């Protein structure tokens, strides 16, 4: 019982433990994708205030 | 010097106009991050890359 315990713990956690290195490489990639993504939104808004300059 | 239409300002709208359509092309894409997110611009590209995704999965 003392080793198929174990076996059975870990069946369970490969199956719902995370692996904390993949989660954050997804985590940084994620984050600079926000940042970018945020970054050029701030570039969208004032896109149209050049129509403007011809008023 | 005629007076009814202005053709200078017309082709420069025009210009303008297609300019304006290329630099929202550009802007969406900047901030997707993909190289391709509606299709025609590559269709066959399109179609690999989702072969390619479903064979990640």
């Amino acid at each position: 019982l003392m080793n198929a315990y174990e076996n059975t713990q870990a069946s369970e956690s490969r199956i719902r433990d995370a692996d904390m290195a993949e989660e954050t490489v997804a985590f940084t990639k994620n984050q600079i994708l926000v940042q970018s993504g945020t970054a050029m939104l701030a570039q969208a808004n004032v896109r149209p205030q050049g129509v403007l300059s011809l008023l | 010097m005629i007076i009814n239409h202005n053709l200078a300002a017309i082709n420069s709208h025009r210009v303008l106009k297609f300019q304006n359509e290329e630099v929202s092309k550009n802007m969406e894409k900047l901030s997707s991050g993909m190289r391709i997110n509606r299709a025609g611009d590559d269709a066959s590209g399109l179609a690999v890359s989702e072969k390619m995704r479903t064979q990640v999965n």
